RNA sequence: GUGGGAGAGGGUGGUGGAAUUCCCGGAGUAGCGGUGAAAUGCGCAGAUACCGGGAGGAACGCCGAUGGCGAAGGCAGCCACCUGGUCCACCCGUGACGCUGAGGCGCGAAAGCGUGGGGAGCAAACCGGAUUAGAUACCCGGGUAGUCCACGCCCUAAACGAUGCGCGCUAGGUCUCUGGGUCUCCUGGGGGCCGAAGCUAACGCGUUAAGCGCGCCGCCUGGGGAGUACGGCCGCAAGGC
């Protein structure tokens, strides 16, 4: 009930998930997934495989939407942060671009103890 | 591959208003070049960083960019 | 800061004939020209304390160029303490 | 009195009143903290490369000057309490380093 | 003295972007987080992810080096002002004015103390979840002092080159920062690496001496007891000498 064309399809990996949120051209999402979305619960949520699935799900979602043309970006690394935007390519999603907008400072914030 | 001043004129190390020469040692995001790539002396290549900095607080570069393909 | 202008109108003003920079005469009137500087510098800013080592030292050299006068001649000695305001 | 070198990166979509105005009082500016202007040069319209203001670009100017040195920091004060000017950035001038020589 | 130079040397004021947290708004479902696995925790009062807007604190990615400055502690966004040290060239000026330095005085990371601000992230103590024979720990989720600033104390340290300062003398080679030159190269001045002679118990040191000498200061004299006790002095205290 949006009929969207031509989108942008973020994901987000990290060590401990993957997700993927699907949005409009001006930044509002549409549909999203994630590991624990579809079944996966424990570690079990950041393997490459949950991230395919996640991908797909949240595309196969975008469908019904309407979706066809998607333009990627990602943040983050874990594994298959790379396996999701494989999925995402043979999905039957055109992908028009792959970028990563990885956020990093110009540092600023006392990390945890785990990250020094 | 090239390194910036190899191919390049005689030029302003010290203007911070020309973004056509400073766009060049700039890489593909915002971060300046190594002096690898960019085969500055040390002392050239402390100088050069400093009149980027200036021309990105007026704007001119881009304090970081996004990576395309990935 | 001090400039030329000012440096050399200073040691116009001390030297022992005309061409001499390097009199104790002008030594220790161009010295006590940069400790007054620094000294009004740190009447502010008395969190600065390289500059105050500095000073420490300055002060030190001026304290030794004196001392020889002195004990060199103790006449133009006198002279340069009352012209300078010192000790 | 010093050399330097004041740039100056305004909001772009002014018209000429206005644009003539905020020139005017950077020129009151510079006359009341007594900078002696040698030389101007105005860009103008130029594409940021990161939004300024919400603006993706900026209205362009830079001023050789000579002023009193105790005062170039005051002045620039003022110049930015302006609402229109959104970078204020003074130099001391410097001699131009070469490269590739 | 003159004339050049390099620099995260200090102090003061401004200012820029990235990121975290938070709040307002949009769109959007059912999880997010986290770990070896988990659970506490957060989420239907709408979280995570995404977009736009605001606020606030702290720290400065790339440049960045095996680099630089500083007497040491230590010092990194950019700008301006105030200021210290130092290097080279010129060979101009004074004419031994030098070196060291018990005491004194000043500086002195972090933690800590006092009075008043500030408070994002982190985080002793503490509160929980786990793990384990037990867990008072590591691992996870919270969290206060603190970290930040102003002023005044504290005076410790693997405050390390575990190498006191100054000067003269004794092969080179190689990389480097920074000056000057008639600029394959020379010649000052810093940083490294190999290595002559020599030194050293060895390891190693070797024109940045741990070599050959001179000056002056500090210090040592088996281990434990013990940086304890008594005494003094300093300190608000902790505690220091
Ligand atoms: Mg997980
Ligand atoms: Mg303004
Ligand atoms: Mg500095
Ligand atoms: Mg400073
Ligand atoms: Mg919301
Ligand atoms: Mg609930
Ligand atoms: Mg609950
Ligand atoms: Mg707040
Ligand atoms: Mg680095
Ligand atoms: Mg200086
Ligand atoms: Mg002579
Ligand atoms: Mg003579
Ligand atoms: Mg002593
Ligand atoms: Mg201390
Ligand atoms: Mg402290
Ligand atoms: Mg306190
Ligand atoms: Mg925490
Ligand atoms: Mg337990
Ligand atoms: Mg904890
Ligand atoms: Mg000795
Ligand atoms: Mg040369
Ligand atoms: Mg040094
Ligand atoms: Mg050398
Ligand atoms: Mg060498
Ligand atoms: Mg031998
Ligand atoms: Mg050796
Ligand atoms: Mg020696
Ligand atoms: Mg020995
Ligand atoms: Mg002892
Ligand atoms: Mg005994
Ligand atoms: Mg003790
Ligand atoms: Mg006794
Ligand atoms: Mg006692
Ligand atoms: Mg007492
Ligand atoms: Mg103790």
């Amino acid at each position: 009930k949006r009929q969207v064309a031509s989108g942008r399809a973020y994901i987000h990996a990290s060590y401990n998930n993957t997700i993927v949120t699907i949005t409009d051209p001006d930044g509002n999402p549409i549909t999203w997934s994630s590991g624990g979305v579809i079944g996966y619960k424990g570690s079990r949520k950041g393997t490459p495989y949950a991230a395919q699935l996640a991908a797909l799900d949240a595309a196969k979602k975008a469908m019904a939407y309407g979706m066809q043309s998607v333009d990627v970006i990602v943040r983050g690394t874990g594994a298959g942060r790379e396996q999701a935007i494989r999925a995402l390519q043979a999905s039957g999603l055109q992908v028009k671009s792959i970028v990563d907008d990885t956020p990093v400072p110009h540092n600023g914030c006392r990390p945890k103890k785990k990250f020094r | 591959k090239a390194k910036v001043k190899a191919t390049l004129g005689e030029f302003d190390l010290r203007d911070y208003r020309n973004v056509e020469v400073l766009k060049r040692f700039l890489s593909e995001t915002g971060k300046i070049l190594p002096r690898r790539r960019t085969g500055l002396s040390a002392k050239e290549q402390r100088i050069l960083a400093k009149t980027i900095k200036r021309a990105r607080i007026l704007g001119l570069l881009p304090f970081t960019e996004k990576l395309v393909r990935k | 800061p001090i400039t030329k202008e000012e440096k050399q109108k200073v040691i116009q003003e001390f030297a022992r004939f005309p061409g001499d920079t390097g009199s104790t005469e002008v030594q220790v009137a161009l010295l006590t020209l940069r400790i007054n500087r620094l000294s009004e510098h740190l009447k502010v800013h008395k969190k600065d304390h390289h500059s105050h080592r500095g000073l420490l030292m300055m002060v030190g050299q001026r304290r030794r160029l004196l001392r020889y006068l002195q004990r060199e001649d103790p006449e133009r000695y006198r002279a340069l303490i009352e012209k300078l305001g010192i000790r | 009195m010093r050399r330097y070198e004041v740039n100056i990166v305004l909001n772009p979509n002014l018209d000429q009143s206005q644009l003539a105005l905020e020139k005017e009082i950077i020129q009151r500016a510079l006359e009341n903290y007594g900078a002696r202007v040698e030389k101007v040069e105005e860009l103008g319209l130029r594409r940021l490369a990161y939004p300024i203001a919400k603006d993706p670009q900026g209205y362009f100017l830079w001023y050789q000057v000579e002023m009193p040195e105790d005062r170039v920091n005051d002045l620039a004060r003022e110049l930015r309490i302006r609402d229109n000017v959104r970078r204020v950035m003074v130099v001391k001038s410097q001699e131009p380093f070469l490269a590739n020589a």
